[PDB]
């Protein structure tokens, strides 16, 4: 799921979670 | 009045490049244990050889332009890749390993959570991990495996055997191989006793880092071969008339236990050492190293303007470049080589057997610098291997003395000593000459 | 042993004109063993053509050679100022190597 | 196809030309690394022999070691006489000397063979 | 690449000896190369002296017994060096000199033929007058 | 196989037949391998036939088989002066197998007779 | 191709005309694939090509050049065989004969090569 | 598939002129295909009148000068069409007529030989009586 700012080729800047090289820890990617 | 006459079978040749196949000895596979090298597939079995001595013919040979060495490098890289494609991916174990932190052993016991056969459930496992593999990330401090940012690790399949066995490279009809047959053949130059050989002598595919092992000794004297004796960025390969013997062992026996990490997938982990904890070592005779090292110094003196030769321990780098590296029986070792290569000739004569410390490692990375890597499973029994060193690889230091440091590993340099005397030359059979006959 | 002569001995030409300098040998060089040189004033000669009509690397393609028995010729089409100098003709067939009398081309 | 006896001049080697043929017999379903190399090697040999035999056949020699062709010698291709060609020049040296006139020699041989073929049919009517 | 450098110029008198040495930067070894000594003339065509080819020294029939030729290949610090010595110096020796090399690795190229070869790479030259 | 001179009558083209002629797996690499085998295979097939009939390398081969008029009905002049090669080979495309068999049998019969003469 | 192999050498020699006649095929269809069936055909093609080329290579060196009945001027040495023409061609099959004289095929091949090359050399002399 | 359709019946009188046009459905072009005109007298056997092959028109010697053959290929709105016009009509012209098409893409099929052919598809008919 992408948490993309709406009404805020346009961009719709988005936020999503992603898997770090370590299988446990996670990051936030814009 | 001469007339054109045509001959088939005249003695003419030109240089060429071809696909040379593998031929191996009578014994199928390697006594029924599969190899990484796949010798069993490659067995157009070797028939009795025929060699013809070309007489009154001189040929020119340069060994740094040979394509035979370039083909081998590619074939060996590929045989390893085909071997590890079916094997387990060790991607589940790239997780934080909480290991107890603080003579000393390299073991560092650790705890991690791992996937079970059922996808939903998880298990906690403990394993002994060598300090060399594990890198600190910033009691009970966290750690992680070395290849978690640059590589995907694949366990070696347990049954495949890394026992190097001879591989003979043979040439298709219409092509021939030529061997120099000249004593003290410097590698590059004009050669007088050429002979026509159908297939290369057996070459053991052994890769090693600072000292060349289980090779073939030179015929009459120590020979220094290098690509540009002037550049400091070119390695010098030394070949020895006679061998020095090194015996290596891991004294303390360990146990292997297997954990199930997926449906059908098993990761084998090292276990507690039964018996006495002991450290690996390699024994080289003191008198023998010194005599052979002494001769290398004289030869280096001739090509280097008669200055004194200083041998110093290797300066820096990844573990392979700094330490001697070899595979004893499925277990890669990285021994300290300072006692062997610390002296000034132009001369320690200490004659006591020299014992050099060895530290083993389990995550091995591809030498090319490519992303992938391998994990080598634990070996249960105590391991002993006996070997002969037939060369050294040395590289000169930056500009009354010249300092030479032990040299690292490009897989190719290992086999250049072996294939220095062979050239593939294509045979062009047809010829036209003027004769007196005349009748279609 | 063998002797070689080159004519025209001195030549005058402008830019864009084809040049025909010829070489003659006493014997018949059937193996096409002839080489051509072109030295700038006060400079060492440089090899341009070997084995009759073979060009070296990094050399303008306007230089062309023709070889037939005794008559060896070199053609320079669309001449530039950089190509003026002295030209030579040598035999690599029989010992000792021999050189042409020497020809100069001037504006 | 022989290697060995390359050092000797034409007069010595030609006598043993007979020997080159004489003494000896003369002249994969896997995707592994070795298997593909073997497939390429097999094709290379078959293809080479056939090219050589195709070149030999067009001149009408038809698989014979010494072939006499009714083609007169042109002084542009060479100058030396029989003694100084067959007494002090090796086969490699000669084939390097006359490497600029192999294509023309081949074409002349083929044209001569075709002309001889045409002249034969006329005799048979 | 390939680059040739010889010694400096000398002005001398008859009844002496002088040597010029060329140092090649680019020749891996003289075993599969060859050095040809060629002497230009004050106004005339170039001439041939001798050569070292497979470490077999030789000289032309007009310089036999006078000119000497020697060469040493790669060392630890110096590049390959070849040298020419003029003995019993005379007025006719007033000309430039060159040291030249051509490659001999392949028989089939066409730059050499039975030891009599072309001249591929030329040095700058050293004027010598007496 | 000289395409060109394919629109000429048989007699003209016959005169002008002066000269006859002269691993990795990736999408391209496999195609190159298939292309090689195709050519070698093709050359061998024509050669196998020619040789069995005794021709052995001659562009024009004379054979002893007689001509039966049930194959053709026309005269030499009609066939050679006004028929191109692609028309004639289409016109007699029903009697090639029998012709091949007849030449093979005739060559074998001639081969057997010679042994008798040599005794 | 094999057939009527039970007859004696004399009986089957006059029927060699039938064996040669009537086209003395499959796998000629181009595929250009790497499936299970795609590689076996690729190998079969090469097998057939090599076999035929080897046989014709051996035939050519003796001066036969595509003829079924190849006569050679090589005398028969009794060490290879004792039996007379009748005992050879009347009551012995081809398999029996080729099994009987399987120890002297290499020498026979070598001698045929010697004879062919020597006869080839003699002719050049006559022509000059 | 392939289907042919022509005009209906006509009842004319001597000195008139009538035209019959066949439209072919499924024939891509008249360049590849060929169109042949055949007339069958009642009871009597079929006869050949004319053809257009590769856009060249011809008629049998008996029918020459009285018959005109024309054709047009595909048009967004119509199929390829071929037409025959009888001229100077007489009593002997009373017969059904057919327009036919044969493939001529490849020369090794046997249906066509040098412009003389075996007509694969035959139209329905257009009876004309006078
Ligand atoms: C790809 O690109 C290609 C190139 O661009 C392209 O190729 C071209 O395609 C077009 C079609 O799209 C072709 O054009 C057609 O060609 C037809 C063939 O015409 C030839 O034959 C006629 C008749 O020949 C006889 O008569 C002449 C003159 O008397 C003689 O000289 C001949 O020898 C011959 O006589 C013999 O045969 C008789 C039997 O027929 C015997 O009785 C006799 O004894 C002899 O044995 C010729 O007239 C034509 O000549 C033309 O060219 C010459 C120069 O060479 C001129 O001098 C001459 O004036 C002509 O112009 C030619 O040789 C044409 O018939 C056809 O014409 C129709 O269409 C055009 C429009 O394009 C109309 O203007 C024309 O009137 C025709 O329409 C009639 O037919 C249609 C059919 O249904 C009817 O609907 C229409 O109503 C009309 O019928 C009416 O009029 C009739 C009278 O004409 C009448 O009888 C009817 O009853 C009705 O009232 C058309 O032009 C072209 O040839 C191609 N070119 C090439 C190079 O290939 C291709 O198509 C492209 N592909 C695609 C998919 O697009
Ligand atoms: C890889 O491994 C291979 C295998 O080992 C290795 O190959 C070896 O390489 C060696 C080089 O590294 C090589 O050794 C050199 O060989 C040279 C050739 O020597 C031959 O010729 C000379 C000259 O021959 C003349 O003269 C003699 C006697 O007068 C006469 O008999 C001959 O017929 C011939 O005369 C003909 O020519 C004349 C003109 O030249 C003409 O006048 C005559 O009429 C006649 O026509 C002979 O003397 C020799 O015996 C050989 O037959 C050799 O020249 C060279 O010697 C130099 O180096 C030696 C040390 O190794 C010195 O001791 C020696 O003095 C030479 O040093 C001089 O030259 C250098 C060059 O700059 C100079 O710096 C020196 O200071 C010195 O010059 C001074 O002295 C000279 C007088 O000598 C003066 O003129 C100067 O002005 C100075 O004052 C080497 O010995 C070896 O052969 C080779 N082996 C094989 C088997 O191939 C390869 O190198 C290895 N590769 C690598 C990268 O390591
Ligand atoms: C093994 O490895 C060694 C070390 O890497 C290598 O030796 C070196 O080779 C290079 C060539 O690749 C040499 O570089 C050339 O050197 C010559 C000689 O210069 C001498 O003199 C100067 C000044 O006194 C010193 O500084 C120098 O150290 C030498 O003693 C130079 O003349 C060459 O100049 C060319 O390069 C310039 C760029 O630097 C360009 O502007 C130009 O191309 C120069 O050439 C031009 O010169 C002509 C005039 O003479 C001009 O007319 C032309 O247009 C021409 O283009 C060049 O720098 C280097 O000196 C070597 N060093 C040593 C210690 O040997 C071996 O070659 C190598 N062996 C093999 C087999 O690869
Ligand atoms: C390019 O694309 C176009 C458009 O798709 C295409 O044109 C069409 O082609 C099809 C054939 O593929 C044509 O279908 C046939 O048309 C004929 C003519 O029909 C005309 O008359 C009727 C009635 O008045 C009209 O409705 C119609 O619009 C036309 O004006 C029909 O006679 C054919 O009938 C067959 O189909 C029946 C089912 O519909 C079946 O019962 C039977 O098979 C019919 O054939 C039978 O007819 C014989 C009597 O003559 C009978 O004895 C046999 O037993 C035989 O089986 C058929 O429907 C269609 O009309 C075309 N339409 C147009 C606008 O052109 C081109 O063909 C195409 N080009 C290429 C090269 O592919
Ligand atoms: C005798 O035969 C030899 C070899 O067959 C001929 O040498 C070849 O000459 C051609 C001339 O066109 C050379 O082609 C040129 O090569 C240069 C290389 O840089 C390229 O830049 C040009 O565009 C052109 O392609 C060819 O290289 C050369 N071959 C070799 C091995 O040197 C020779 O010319 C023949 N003799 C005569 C008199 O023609
Ligand atoms: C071990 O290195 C790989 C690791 N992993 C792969 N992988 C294949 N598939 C995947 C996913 N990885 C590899 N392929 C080719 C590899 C190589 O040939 C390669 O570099 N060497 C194999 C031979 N040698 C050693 O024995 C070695 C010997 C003494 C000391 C230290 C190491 C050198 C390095 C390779
Ligand atoms: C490992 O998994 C267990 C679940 O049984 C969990 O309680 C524990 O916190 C996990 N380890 C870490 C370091 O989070
Ligand atoms: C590391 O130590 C324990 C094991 O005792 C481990 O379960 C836990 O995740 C870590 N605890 C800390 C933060 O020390
Ligand atoms: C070359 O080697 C062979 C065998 O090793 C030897 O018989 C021969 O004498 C050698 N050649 C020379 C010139 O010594
Ligand atoms: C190399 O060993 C041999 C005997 O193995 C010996 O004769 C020779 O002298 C040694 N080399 C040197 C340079 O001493
Ligand atoms: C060493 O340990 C291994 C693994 O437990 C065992 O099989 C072996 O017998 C042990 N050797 C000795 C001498 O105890
Ligand atoms: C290495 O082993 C061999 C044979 O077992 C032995 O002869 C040699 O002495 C050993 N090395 C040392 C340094 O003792
Ligand atoms: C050194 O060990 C290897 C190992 O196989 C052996 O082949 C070789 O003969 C040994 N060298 C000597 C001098 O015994
Ligand atoms: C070339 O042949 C001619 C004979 O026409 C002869 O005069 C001349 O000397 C020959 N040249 C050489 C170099 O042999
Ligand atoms: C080769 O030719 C030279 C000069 O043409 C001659 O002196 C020499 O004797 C010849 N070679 C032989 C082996 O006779
Ligand atoms: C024509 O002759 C051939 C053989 O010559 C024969 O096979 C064929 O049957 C004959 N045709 C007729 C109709 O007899
Ligand atoms: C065709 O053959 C018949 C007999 O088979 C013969 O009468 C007729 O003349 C032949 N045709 C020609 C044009 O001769
Ligand atoms: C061949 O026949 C066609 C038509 O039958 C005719 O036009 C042609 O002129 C004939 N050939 C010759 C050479 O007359
Ligand atoms: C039989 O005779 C042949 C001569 O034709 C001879 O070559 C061969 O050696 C002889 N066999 C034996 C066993 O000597
Ligand atoms: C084969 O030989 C035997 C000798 O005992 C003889 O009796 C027999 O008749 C022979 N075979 C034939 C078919 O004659």
């Amino acid at each position: 799921t992408l948490n993309c700012t709406s009404a805020t080729d346009d961009v719709r800047n988005c936020s999503f979670n992603m898997t770090t090289e370590l299988r446990d820890k996670q990051q936030k990617v814009y | 009045n001469l007339w054109v006459t045509v001959y088939y079978g005249v003695p003419v040749w030109r240089d060429a490049d071809t696909t040379l196949f593998c031929a191996s000895d009578a014994k199928a596979y390697e006594t029924e244990v599969h190899n990484v090298w796949a010798t069993h597939a490659c067995v157009p079995t070797d028939p009795n050889p025929q060699e013809m001595h070309l007489k009154n013919v001189t040929e020119n040979f340069n060994m740094w332009k040979n394509n035979m060495v370039e083909q081998m490098h590619e074939d060996i890289i590929s045989l390893w890749d085909q071997s590890l494609k079916p094997c387990v991916k060790l991607t589940p174990l790239c997780v934080t390993l909480n290991c107890t932190s603080a003579i000393t052993d390299d073991v560092r016991n650790c705890s991690f959570n791992m996937t079970t056969e059922l996808r939903d459930k998880q298990q906690k496992v403990y394993a002994l991990f060598y300090k060399l593999d594990i890198v600190p990330i910033d009691n009970f401090s966290e750690y992680r495996l070395i290849n978690c940012n640059t590589s995907v690790i694949k366990q070696a399949c347990p049954k495949v055997s890394f026992d190097p066995i001879p591989i003979h490279y043979c040439t298709p009809a219409g092509y021939a191989i030529l061997r120099c047959n000249d004593k003290k053949f410097n590698g590059t130059g004009p050669c007088k006793n050429v002979s026509s050989v159908q297939c290369t002598h057996g070459i053991k595919p052994v890769v090693s880092t600072q000292l060349l092992l289980n090779g073939s000794l030179a015929e009459e004297g120590i020979i220094i071969r290098s690509e540009n004796l002037t550049n400091n960025a070119k390695t010098i390969i030394v070949h020895f008339n006679e061998s020095v013997k090194i015996n290596c062992t891991r004294p303390s026996n360990n146990t292997r236990t297997g954990i199930h990490i997926g449906p059908g997938q098993v990761f084998y982990k090292t276990g507690d050492i039964i018996g006495d904890i002991r450290k690996a070592y390699c024994n080289i005779s003191g008198a023998q190293w010194h005599k052979v090292l002494g001769r290398v110094a004289n030869k280096l003196k001739e090509h280097f303007n008669n200055k004194t030769i200083v041998f110093k321990p290797s300066s820096g780098g990844d573990p392979e470049i700094t330490m001697h590296s070899f595979n004893c029986r499925g277990e890669f070792f990285y021994c300290n080589t300072t006692k062997l290569f610390n002296s000034t000739w132009g001369e320690t004569r200490d004659n006591g057997t020299i014992t050099i410390p060895c530290r083993i490692k389990q995550i091995i990375n591809m030498w090319q610098g490519v992303g992938q890597a391998m994990y080598a499973p634990p070996i249960k029994g105590v391991i002993k291997c006996l070997s002969n060193i037939t060369g050294i690889l040395l590289t000169r230091d930056g500009g009354n003395n010249e300092t030479f440091r032990p040299g690292g590993g490009d897989m190719r340099d290992n086999w250049r000593n072996e294939l220095y005397k062979y050239k593939v030359v294509q045979i062009e059979p047809l010829g036209i000459a003027p004769t007196k006959c005349k009748r279609r | 042993d063998i002797q070689m002569t080159q004519s025209p001995s001195t030549l005058s030409a402008s830019t864009g004109d084809t040049v025909r300098i010829s070489c003659r040998a006493s014997q018949s060089i059937t193996g096409n063993w002839v080489a051509w040189y072109q030295q700038r004033p006060g400079k060492a000669p440089r090899l341009l053509i070997y084995r009759g009509a073979a060009l070296l690397g990094g050399v303008p393609s306007r230089f062309r050679g023709s070889a037939a028995g005794t008559d060896f010729t070199l053609t320079i089409g669309n001449l530039q100022a950089e190509d003026f100098g002295t030209f030579y003709c040598q035999q690599y067939d029989t010992y000792p190597g021999t050189f042409g009398q020497g020809t100069k081309v001037e504006v | 196809g022989f290697l060995g006896a390359a050092g000797s001049t034409m007069g010595a080697a030609s006598i043993t030309l007979t020997v080159q043929a004489r003494q000896l017999l003369s002249g994969l379903l896997q995707l592994t690394v070795w298997g593909i190399k073997q497939l390429q090697a097999r094709v290379l040999a078959v293809e080479r022999y056939l090219q050589d035999q195709k070149f030999l056949g067009l001149w009408g020699c038809s698989g014979k070691i010494i072939c006499c062709t009714a083609v007169p010698w042109n002084s542009s291709w060479s100058n030396k006489t029989f003694e100084e060609i067959w007494n002090n020049m090796t086969w490699i040296e000669w084939e390097r000397e006359i490497s600029n006139y192999t294509s023309q020699i081949y074409d002349i041989l083929t044209i001569s063979q075709t002309q001889q073929e045409k002249n034969e049919k006329d005799l048979l009517e | 690449q390939i680059h040739l450098v010889q010694s400096g110029t000398e002005v001398k008198k008859p009844g002496s000896s002088v040597t010029v040495s060329c140092k090649a930067y680019g020749v891996n070894t003289f075993g599969l190369y060859a050095v040809n000594w060629v002497r230009q003339a004050p106004g005339q065509s170039l001439e041939y002296i001798g050569q070292i080819w497979r470490w077999k020294s030789s000289a032309s029939h007009h310089f036999r017994g006078r000119v000497l030729i020697s060469a040493v290949d790669l060392t630890g610090s110096s590049p390959p060096i070849s040298s020419l010595e003029i003995k019993n110096l005379t007025s006719d020796d007033t000309a430039v000199y060159f040291c030249t090399t051509t490659s001999t690795y392949d028989r089939w190229s066409g730059l050499h033929h039975d030891g009599v070869m072309a001249f591929s790479s030329w040095g700058q030259g050293t004027l010598i007058s007496v």
